[PDB]
């Protein structure tokens, strides 16, 4: 097969600037790449064809370049339209593999998140499943690390992480961490806390709950 | 490469399924099926494994597994009778074609063909020529085997009465000119003495 | 214009056959190549199968991940493309797209792109049955956090309303998470002033359409 | 629609030369290669020649290798197959088909026969046995037919079944016409066989008697 790497997955840009997205190939595709744009939760669209040639229905801001192994998309002015996910696909020999994908996020000032610790549910205490909810609202950049520390010891393998998409108004993010602990596990621990590592945060701020 | 092995003829009752197999020596790829009405160019009914082109009714369905392919004609109609050929692509990128199968739908009741013998003619004897004439008429279905007992036999042809007919011509020298003709239509064997 | 629709997507237990149909209208189906692209929720796009037109033999061929389990067929008379999957697995839970591979020139064997994409249908592979949502209050222990935890959601898409739909600003609905058991987990976040926390009656409305179950929960300080 | 028409085929002497032309309409010729398929009479299809779309390579059947050449005149939207040193059994109808065999043309008849216009020999074949009897005449060495055989100069129309012609190994077609008549009328009905050899422009009259 042909390996397909897109660099970097997360690319940050402001409105009206220039954006480069690079698709790198293993062998030489002979100028037969196709660039696709996917808006969130909707069908992907054909953006750039035969490497350089532009497909009908796309304005002039989108362009392609390069041949052989390196291929790039240059966008002249980034509109609100087009802030989405971009994919590249190979068309030399079967199979038509897709790249990892590149996500375009609106550039914004570095804002630290707000740490909210949701205590264990009183109704869910007798249900049989005990959960601890950590909520981070208004966090920028998308990358953040949440560590579930129980009794001063980090817990791993029992956490589910969810991320909210960029808000259409302020362009922020939300992060939710759920720690799954049984009734015996919930009772055994003494102090449960979550440690948040963010670019805005100077030190890891941890909020603890008392059983 | 050897041609794909196919049954010579298949008999199916009207409104009842038809099964044709295309087991072959390493087809290795997808098997296409073709339909040939006599006197007409072959047309495609099944391509790849079980795809159907436009203009082909749903009654044609296909399958492929291992080294065998099958055309399933569910509820065949009388007008459908034709020769079905299966083709595939070998490793050398050269097409290979199958022998073919005839869909003998039993539209009419089965009947034993009538055979008329023909001894040598007086003119042929005077001219030193011998011709054993075996005319098999009123055959159903149109598939008869002609044998000579002591030889060019025409292929079966549809008769004006809807009964298959055929002729068997045997050449013998005037010196060598009893002669018997054997006819086998469907299991039964018909023998005529001359 | 050119329209592609899909069907056959639903809940299927592991190891059971399911057939998707791609109805094609607005353009000629005989001479166009059809490909299926799947997108796992959250993950990237994955290319599943490709079948060439009738003019080029209709050579079906698939990626290494689905070879031996996915068979693709097409009928030109009813302009419909079929994808059949046997030995279905939990990793195949995704959204499947029907794509038309446009030829290089008018008609050529070199394919340059997938031009028109269908809206897509959701194929879910799971063992659990339809379970009603479970509402767990998350009481607020400047801006306070009030929310409800949705646990044990089965075979579904759910709607969360804050203040019976009155509170629209500051409502953050997290994406669904596939729990280990087989149910979905959802979270709702409401940010309100601390003083207003004890005044407004924060009412959460959760509707589980597949189960026809409506759950209402109240978030109050503990 | 995609339509193919082939022509240029006819009866030739063994070892002669023949060129068959395919006309293509509705699809770009340079996009797809074309195949030649031959149908021997009394038998199924057989692959003869193949050409890739770009004329990059040419695939030939082993039974015809070294004798047939196939060129694709992409300029005039035509496909040509050139035949030299044909042998006897190569007689068939040649079909011109698109690569992967999607569309087939009507086909062209190519006959390899050293025989020329030869008059038939009306050897009588009367019913030697016997309520009804079958009698008629046999036309031997008719080249190439269709030979019109009539009973009583067209007077008799019921009971006369004309068997299809047989392509004997001698290269001359043979025909047999049999008339089924009652046994009592064998000595009364005038059994007259008239043969009109259209290819040879010969009208042969024969008399059938008990």
């Amino acid at each position: 097969d042909i390996q397909m790497t897109q660099s970097p997955s997360s690319l940050s840009a402001s409105v009206g600037d220039r954006v480069t997205i690079t698709c790198r190939t293993s062998q030489d595709v002979r100028g037969a790449l196709a660039w696709y744009q996917q808006k969130p939760g909707k069908a992907p669209k054909l953006l750039i064809f035969d490497a350089s040639s532009l497909e009908t229905g796309v304005p002039s801001r989108f362009s392609g370049s390069g041949s052989g192994t390196v291929f790039t998309l240059t966008i002249s002015s980034l509109q609100p339209e087009d802030f989405a996910a971009y994919y590249c696909q190979q068309f030399l020999d079967f199979p038509f593999t897709f790249g990892q994908g590149t996500r375009l996020e609106i550039k914004r000032t570095v804002a630290a998140p707000s740490v909210f610790i949701f205590p264990p549910s009183d109704e869910q205490l007798k249900s049989g499943t005990a959960s601890v909810v950590c909520l981070l609202n208004n966090f920028y950049p998308r990358e953040a690390k949440v560590q579930w520390k129980v009794d001063n010891a980090l817990q791993s393998g029992n956490s589910q992480e969810s991320v909210t998409e960029q808000d259409s108004k302020d362009s922020t993010y939300s992060l939710s961490s759920t720690l799954t602990l049984s009734k015996a596990d919930y009772e055994k621990h003494k102090v449960y806390a979550c440690e948040v590592t963010h670019q805005g945060l100077s030190s890891p701020v941890t909020k603890s709950f008392n059983r | 490469d050897i041609e794909l092995t196919q049954p010579p003829s298949v008999s199916v009752a009207p409104g009842q399924t038809a099964r044709i197999s295309c087991s072959g020596d390493s087809i290795g790829t997808y098997a296409y099926w073709y339909q040939q009405k006599p006197g007409q160019a072959p047309v495609l009914v099944i391509y790849a494994d079980d795809n159907r082109p436009s203009g082909i009714p749903e009654r044609f369905s296909g399958s492929n597994s291992g080294n065998t392919a099958t055309l399933t004609i569910s509820g065949t109609q009388a007008e459908d009778e034709a020769d079905y050929y299966c083709s595939s692509w070998a490793t050398d990128n050269a097409p290979v074609f199958g022998g073919g199968t005839k869909l003998t739908v039993l539209g009419q009741p089965k009947a034993a063909p009538s055979v008329t013998l023909f001894p040598p003619s007086s003119e042929e004897l005077q001219a030193n020529k011998a011709t054993l004439v075996c005319l098999i008429s009123d055959f159903y279905p149109g598939a008869v085997t002609v044998a000579w007992k002591a030889v060019e036999t025409t292929t079966p042809s549809k008769q004006s009465n809807n009964k298959y007919a055929a002729s068997s011509y045997l050449s013998l020298t005037p010196e060598q000119w009893s002669y018997s003709c054997q006819v086998t239509h469907e299991g039964s064997t018909v023998e005529k003495t001359v | 214009e050119v329209q592609l629709v899909e069907s056959g997507g639903g809940l299927v237990r592991p190891g059971r056959s399911l057939r998707l149909s791609c109805t094609v209208s607005g353009f000629s189906f005989d001479d166009s190549a059809m490909s299926w692209v799947r997108q796992a929720p959250g993950k990237g796009l994955e290319w599943i199968s490709f079948i060439k037109s009738k003019t080029y033999g209709g050579t079906k061929e698939y990626a290494a991940s689905v070879k031996g389990r996915f068979t693709i067929s097409r009928d030109d008379s009813k302009n419909i493309a079929y994808l059949q999957m046997n030995s279905l697995k939990t990793e195949d839970t995704a959204v499947y797209y029907c794509t038309r591979g446009a030829p290089y020139g008018g008609n050529s064997d070199y394919y340059y792109g997938l031009d028109v994409w269908g809206q897509g249908t959701t194929v879910t592979v799971s063992s659990a049955s339809t379970k009603g949502p479970s509402v767990f209050p998350l009481a607020p222990s400047g801006t306070a956090a009030l929310g409800c935890l949705v646990k044990d959601y089965f075979p579904e898409p759910v709607t969360v309303s804050w203040n019976s739909g009155a509170l629209t600003s500051g409502v953050h609905t997290f994406p669904a998470v596939l729990q280990s058991s087989g149910l979905y987990s959802l979270s709702s976040v409401v940010t309100v002033p601390s003083s207003s926390l004890g005044t407004q009656t924060y009412i959460c409305n959760v509707n589980h359409k597949p189960s026809n179950t409506k759950v209402d929960k109240k978030v109050e300080p503990k």
